């Protein structure tokens, strides 16, 4: 209950934020290079900052783009253990904007 | 606007005294129902009681937990839930148990 | 005497956090 | 460790002080003289004659070794100065030692960190290159 | 049903109006002064303990059986005869007054069965006896506290030269997997399209 209650000291460092970017989309390759399964449309991809890109050709004023990098502390590293999943997490880019 | 009535060394004993009511959560549980976290000089106060953390001032208080429950309260959620008296009874049994 | 002697607590032994924090601070993630 | 231990045992003997006598009165005492024996059964709760006296021989034996306990970690115990000029002596060369330590572990780690990301570098344009022309 | 006291009057005090009062008061250097003379933390050095500022004394208590103290760097053992023994100093105070605890208490048996109403003296005794014990392991322990922590601050230095050494091993290995695979360049799409047509070659 402390941990999940407990909450961390409000300074962030923005010097340490881009070092925990820079170490995510490094790890984000980590596990894109060995996740088992990418599909074959998704076969490009760029390692954005902070985000992982894949774009796929579309319509409506739009490509089909989407980003994901994750939160799941456990996996971080285990998401090579389990090679077979992983949460990931997702930053999608159309023409709307709210939906 | 009462003109305050304060004393100098009896709200030094007094304040170490309120330090260690926050050490237990019952008191914290009261202390939501009574809604006191409403008010803002509450709030104010408490960081007023962060003067306790320092050394010469820590080396008086006798209960830690009032510290760490100090860093606990610092999330508003918490102090809802500090409401409730189940989460109440997960914390005692939490110190309990490190006890 | 009184020395300043230097210990970290090495006796005792996350990223959502981190996310959640980063959220207030620079509100969305996109930018 | 030792000490707060010992400690604890004459603690547990002054328990047992009190605990043996008061355990000797709450139980059977009446005895009859001349005349015959007689009892307020309920306020008395009576034990047998053979059980007072085996229960007694029994709390004796408890409390010798008790103190017999008390005796041998007496011996356990290593004599010590009470002056802490060795032991602070001691703590100050240890607090030196861990200082110059952690000053060469600080120049280390810092010469780390810069090699980790030129290393890390090389990673990236490795892996955006070998996906690209793999695929 | 349950119920608690509840906190000062001057946290209902506070506002962040007065506060901003306050901090006018700081830009221009009565109300004012109350309410920082209000804000400071004033702490207490010494004289008060009630809801002592040094531990109890035994001497304070009841009176005290024995005294001693050691040089700095040695310690006093001698033999004299009870049993003969030839044994540490402290110990054999103590040992004394244990062995003397038990006689005690084994007066105190016989006083209840032959005359009951003369065992305050006894209990005195014992009483004594015990306090004293105590007062003299107490002696003890400071040190016991201090090699406690050096036992700890042994633990930290440990940990941290096993840490750097472990860097070090961790530095090198990077170092040399750096050396092998070195390859660095810039501006890879000429690369690339070059190991293209060298493919093709």
């Amino acid at each position: 209950t402390s941990k999940l209650y407990m909450l961390s000291e409000s300074p962030l460092s923005t010097k340490q934020i881009l070092q925990t970017l820079h170490a995510l989309n490094m790890l984000i390759r980590i596990r894109l290079s060995l996740y088992e399964i990418i599909p074959t449309p998704f076969q490009h991809f760029t390692i954005a900052n902070g985000r992982c890109t894949f774009t796929v050709p579309n319509e409506f004023s739009v490509s089909l783009t989407t980003n994901s990098q994750d939160p799941k502390s456990t996996g971080i590293s285990f998401q090579w253990i389990v090679v077979d999943f992983q949460f990931h997490l997702p930053d999608f880019s159309s023409t709307p904007a709210k939906y | 606007l009462l003109s305050k009535v304060p004393d100098d060394k009896s709200r030094f004993e007094i304040e170490l005294e309120f330090v260690q009511m926050l050490s237990n959560p019952w008191y914290l549980n009261f202390l939501a129902q009574h809604k006191y976290f409403e008010d803002e000089a509450f709030l104010q106060y408490l960081e007023y009681m962060e003067y306790w953390r320092e050394p010469e001032y820590v080396k008086f208080i006798i209960y830690p937990t009032c510290l760490h429950m100090l860093t606990l309260l610092k999330n508003p959620q918490f102090r809802n839930d500090i409401s409730r008296a189940d989460l109440s009874k997960q914390v005692n049994d939490e110190i309990y148990y490190e006890w | 005497s009184l020395d300043p002697e230097i210990i970290g607590g090495q006796n005792n032994f996350n990223l959502q956090q981190i996310f959640q924090k980063i959220i207030q601070e620079r509100g969305p993630f996109r930018d | 460790c030792r000490c707060t231990q010992l400690q604890d045992t004459i603690d547990e003997v002054a328990t047992q002080f009190y605990s043996s006598i008061h355990y000797l009165s709450s139980h059977h005492d009446f005895v009859p003289l001349p005349g015959q024996e007689k009892v307020s059964d309920s306020k008395v709760n009576p034990i047998s004659a053979e059980e007072l006296q085996f229960a007694q021989r029994d709390l004796a034996k408890d409390l010798v070794t008790k103190f017999m306990q008390i005796d041998t970690l007496i011996n356990q115990l290593p004599g010590i100065s009470t002056a802490p000029k060795h032991q602070l002596e001691k703590i100050k060369k240890l607090q030196n030692s861990i200082e110059e330590k952690q000053l060469e572990r600080k120049s280390l780690e810092s010469e780390n960190e810069d090699l980790k990301l030129q290393l890390a570098k090389r990673i990236e344009t490795f892996g955006r290159l070998s996906c690209v022309l793999f695929q | 049903f349950s119920a608690f006291p509840p906190p000062p009057p001057y946290y209902k005090l506070f506002t962040r109006e007065n506060i901003e009062k306050v901090i006018s008061n700081m830009e221009k250097e009565e109300i004012e002064s109350l309410a920082k003379l209000f804000k400071k933390p004033s702490c207490l050095t010494s004289g008060t303990y009630q809801m002592p500022l040094d531990s109890q004394d035994t001497g304070a208590v009841s009176a005290s059986s024995v005294n001693e103290g050691f040089r700095a760097d040695q310690k006093s053992k001698d033999g004299e005869t009870s049993d003969l023994i030839k044994i540490p100093r402290r110990a054999y105070e103590l040992r004394f007054l244990s062995r003397s605890l038990m006689l005690n208490f084994l007066e105190l048996l016989g006083i209840m069965a032959k005359a009951p109403e003369q065992f305050p003296s006894k209990v005195e005794n014992i009483r004594v006896l015990l306090l004293n014990l105590h007062h003299l392991i107490n002696d003890y322990r400071p040190h016991q506290s201090r090699e406690s922590l050096i036992m700890l601050l042994e633990k930290q230095l440990k940990h941290e030269e096993s840490q750097v050494e472990l860097l070090r091993t961790h530095n090198r290995q990077m170092t040399e997997t750096l050396e092998k695979y070195k390859s660095l360049d810039f501006n890879m799409e000429k690369e690339g399209d070059v190991i293209q047509q060298l493919k093709s070659s």
